[PDB]
RNA sequence: GCACCUCGAUGUCGGCUCGUCGCAUCCUGGGGCUGUAGUCGGUCCCAAGGGUUGGGCUGUUCGCCCAUUAAAGCGGCACGCGAGCUGGGUUCAGAACGUCGUGAGACAGUUCGGUCCCUAUCCGUCGCGGGCGUUGGAAAUUUGAGAGGAGCUGUCCUUAGUACGAGAGGACCGGGAUGGACUUACCGCUGGUGUACCAGUUGUUCUGCCAAGGGCAUUGCUGGGUAGCUAUGUAGGGAAGGGAUAAACGCUGAAAGCAUCUAAGUGUGAAGCCCACCUCAAGAUGAGAUUUCCCAUUUCUUUAAGAAAGUAAGACCCCUGAGAGAUGAUCAGGUAGAUAGGUUGGAAGUGGAAGGCUAGUGAUAGUUGGAGCGGACCAAUACUAAUCGGUCGAGGACUUAAC
RNA sequence: CUCGUUAAGGAACUCGGCAAAAUGACCCCGUAACUUCGGGAGAAGGGGUGCUGACUUCGGUCAGCCGCAGUGAAUAGGCCC
């Protein structure tokens, strides 16, 4: 239905009609532009390619060039698909604007997460300590791995290594503020990702 | 800012004297990680040395060392100049006009015993 | 920062007094019981400020009925009507933080004219 | 913890495939035309990028 | 945050001076309690005379934490001390006086009769 | 009970860390009977999705006690887990008590003390790359065969002091609010840290002296604190639904003129099962789909899916790096340039510089002046360094059919 | 592995406060039961400490000044039943 993509600025805060302060998370979204129509007869499902964050010259080759010839468009940094929204209604050459939402609006929200390395399971999972005393050798390790009978380790025995860098949605958040002339709406709470990383905003799932 | 395989001390005890070898030559090999630590540090110097007061002088005597001299120089006498004194006296004068940028690295070839990557770094 | 700045700048208090940690304050708060608003008084000696922009918030220390208090507040609330400055202290330092562990005539502060 | 078997001449140069060196980027200098590394001073003539370096 | 084995003192009159917590009803398997909270505790200090009795096992109601609280507004309280009133088991005090300040969240738990007789209500 | 197995060695119990499986079910879900008025219960049937607490005393399991909880289940896994931890206990050499023995000594009697080694080859488990394949060479966007995560539950308010009942007492079925434990992100707030940030102060030594500073003493010590990483901080989540079923309950109905849920027909019905929510996924050799980009020299073994050479689209080596990182990979750039350093303004932070002046016998104070300084943060600016270059990379098989 | 710091709580840890943290110098005041009359005893528990000037009978005392902190670093008993 309701999408669009955008990238990461940062944190602030806002005081409400009633005088509470709220935690908040600016989101900057340049418009979008619809590059293809995906439909059964020539695909086999429905769905809206759209690009974001207009990109130099130099930095593009010729089959990217071709592709976003059709819409009159620079060619673009950020190419996602938009799914379930009825088709109609949109045309390769439109415009999605902020103005898409309205203050209230649910919303979903999705990134990635930030980047962290190779982590321990302690770390990584939650897992707890061995005692820091008491002639321990034990401090911060993982574990047993298992019993003896089937003279091997089982599947999904949690241990250390890289750690971040996932996709992560979190559900049901509030939109307090669009503002158009400078293209930002205003999310309350926190988001996943680093600053400048991109950001997807969509009507919630679960209404 | 890159820890140099020393401790907090040793660190600057390490640029302070590679920033006055530099002052008093002018151009100095060393390994390439040190040198970019000391192209930062040693513009840092120059532009006090601009700057010209009583108070950019003694900000430059805590990192500039002392009991060094760099002489060319002899009217009729034994007159020593003290590697600060060049500072205040040569090379801020030097790059009057120049905004940033008082120093440039090339890069040469690895040490023998160590294969070390080693680095030119020179002034103008 | 400055797309975070032009946002929250039609939001930033015009009626703000100056003062530093070591002056004494009356804070004119707001407070709701039942239906009723109603404005309550704080007097104190503020012992800190930590600040860049909308973010800003002091606190401000007091003896009650011989235990102390403090209550920190966000410098543009429009829940606080009013800020005063009644003294002026003479004080060499940014956090007070030493004042909560003395009392009486230990926790004396200077005045001084400004 | 010991080596329960002896490892086989197979298994070991199936190890040691991945054990190699590599010979990176060498051009041919603009001024005297001899092989050298780019990105660094020609060591035959002390030329970089047209000029002369390594004189006074 | 006050947890098991944390002492407080009484700003009642009930004859009781320092109190040991015990337990933090409400939950299985809770940590800590705050302001407006109830709690399980042994009498540790008594007073000479006194309704109350070094040794017992009673009730008591969490005002005036270190760790204070925090309202909708943006703004902070936090006190100096740790403090407890000892409860009748429908909220009314076993004294008749309670000392030094209270925390305004005493209200919206809806411990009234206390609200009553603090000096200062903050 | 037996003595097949292991004596050129198969290390005991409780606790710790990490769990997994069965169901003879401890809680939560659904039911039939009651010596079931209501509120609580008894017992039997279906059900393994999730959940199942902190202390005191003993080396202790076991056990008793205290305070809670929806509940504080029972077993298997070498009575799970010592090349993962502990060594309190049992079972080495010393010493003592009761007791037995003429004695040396002895006791599932007791007491105080008492050495636990290992640099991971193979399979396995968690992460990360290179090679080739997918039948011209390439840049992107994707469907989903499969698979994994998640799955808990309390109290109040209303219906209603209503049904029920002499009274005491007190609902089903609905609707609404707010919690506990667990978990996915994040640094605006509250705090932690913050060894190239600011300040105060002791001893001694150096910059020739005074003033002003450097070195060392755990960062010498003490008071604060930016970025980054963080919880005890802040935001969210387990929402509502559909389908086929278990116990149970039917509707219509005969065999067997009646009765009967069943044989033919036809329904209802659980925290369980398949979807619904989140994440991974075409090496799914069954290797899938869509959009865009690029189009022919030389000798012949013989003309053949032939060899070799230069190229297109595109890619890489090499260099500046960080929002990425063990390395490699990933992402941002390479003068068609803000990629990193420097410079010029700013900010957080500290808290009033140096040099003079004025008032003091002095220690010091006031003033010039919210001063000076300022790692990582924010804008601008080609001043230095990303120079010059090289390497790889298509020419698209055959059969049948319809057009 | 060896070091430095840590909100709120403060032995809830474990066979056992193991290991850490805390006390630590000099001057002054004070100091129980018990006892073989020597002890116990540094019992316990508290106060002072920098710099300038004046007087200094002598040893110190008064007036003033500065900081969160004056044995401003290093070195040095935890105690009780
Ligand atoms: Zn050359």
């Amino acid at each position: 239905t309701k999408g669009i993509l955008g990238k990461k600025v940062g944190m602030t805060q806002i005081f409400t009609e009633s005088g509470e302060l709220i935690p908040v998370t600016v989101v900057e979204a340049t418009p979008n532009v619809v590059l293809q129509v995906k439909t059964v007869e020539t695909d086999g499902y429905e769905a809206i390619q759209v690009g974001y964050q207009d990109k130099r010259e130099v930095l593009s080759n010729k089959p990217a060039k071709g592709h976003v010839a059709k819409a009159n468009t620079a060619p673009k940094r950020f190419i996602k698909e938009f799914k379930n929204v009825e088709l109609g209604e949109y045309e390769v050459g439109k415009e999605i604007k902020v103005d898409v939402f309205q203050a209230g609006d649910v919303v979903d929200v999705t990134g990635t997460t930030k980047g962290k390395g190779f982590q321990g399971a302690i770390k990584r999972h939650g897992q707890s300590r061995g005692p820091m005393s008491h002639g321990s050798r034990y401090h911060r390790r993982p574990g047993s791995m298992g019993p003896v009978a089937p003279n091997r380790v089982f599947k999904n025995k949690r241990l250390a290594g890289r750690m971040g860098g996932d996709r992560v949605t979190i559900q049901n958040l509030e939109v307090v503020k669009v503002d158009v002339e400078r293209n930002v709406i205003l999310i309350k709470g926190n988001i996943p990702g680093a600053k400048k990383s991109l950001i997807t905003i969509k009507s919630a799932v679960k209404a | 800012y890159r820890k140099l395989g020393r401790t907090s001390s040793q660190r600057k005890a390490m640029l302070r004297d590679i920033t006055t070898d530099l002052i008093i030559n002018e151009r100095i090999v060393t390994t390439e990680a040190r040198a970019k630590e000391v192209r930062s540090t040693v513009e840092k110097m120059i532009t006090l040395g601009k700057r010209g007061d009583l108070h950019a002088r003694r900000q430059a005597a805590t990192f500039v060392r002392n009991e060094v001299a760099s002489v060319r120089e002899e009217d009729e006498s034994i007159v020593v100049e003290s590697a600060l004194q060049k500072l205040f006296n040569d090379l801020g004068p030097r790059f009057a006009e120049r905004q940033g940028g008082y120093t440039r690295i090339l890069k040469t070839e690895p040490r023998r015993g160590d294969a070390a990557p080693m680095v030119v770094i020179e002034f103008v | 920062n400055p797309l975070i700045q032009e946002l929250t700048q039609e939001q930033l208090r015009t009626d703000i007094p100056a003062f530093r940690p070591g002056d004494t304050v009356r804070v004119h708060a707001k407070v709701v019981e039942g239906t009723r608003e109603r404005i309550q008084l704080f007097e104190g000696v503020v012992i800190k400020r930590r600040g860049a922009g909308i973010s800003e918030t002091y606190t401000v220390r007091k003896v009650s009925n011989g235990v102390g208090v403090e209550r920190t507040f966000p410098l543009h609330t429009p829940r606080v009507a009013q800020i005063e400055v009644v003294r002026y202290g003479k004080v060499r330092r940014a956090k007070l933080y030493y004042l909560r562990a003395l009392h009486g005539k230990a926790a004396r502060i200077k005045e001084i004219r400004r | 913890a010991v080596p329960a078997r002896r490892t086989s001449k197979a298994k070991k140069a199936k190890r040691r495939t991945h054990y190699k060196l590599t010979i990176k980027g060498l051009n041919a200098c603009s001024n005297c035309g001899e092989m050298k590394k780019s990105h660094h001073v020609c060591p035959a003539c002390g030329h970089y990028d047209g000029k002369d370096v390594m004189s006074k | 945050m006050i947890q098991q084995e944390s002492r407080l003192r009484v700003a009642d009159n009930s004859g009781a001076r320092e109190i040991l917590t015990i337990k933090v009803l409400g939950g299985s398997g809770r940590k800590t309690a705050n302001i407006g909270d109830v709690i399980v505790a042994t009498v540790k200090q008594a007073t000479p005379g006194g309704v109350v009795k070094k040794g017992e096992v009673v009730k008591a109601v969490i005002v005036r934490t270190k760790s204070g609280a925090r309202r909708a507004d943006g703004s902070y309280i936090k006190f100096d001390e740790n403090a407890a009133v000892i409860i009748r088991d429908d909220k009314s005090p076993r004294g008749t006086r309670i000392f030094g300040p209270v925390a305004r969240e005493l209200r919206e738990n809806n411990f009234m009769k206390i609200v009553s007789l603090a000096p200062e209500v903050l």
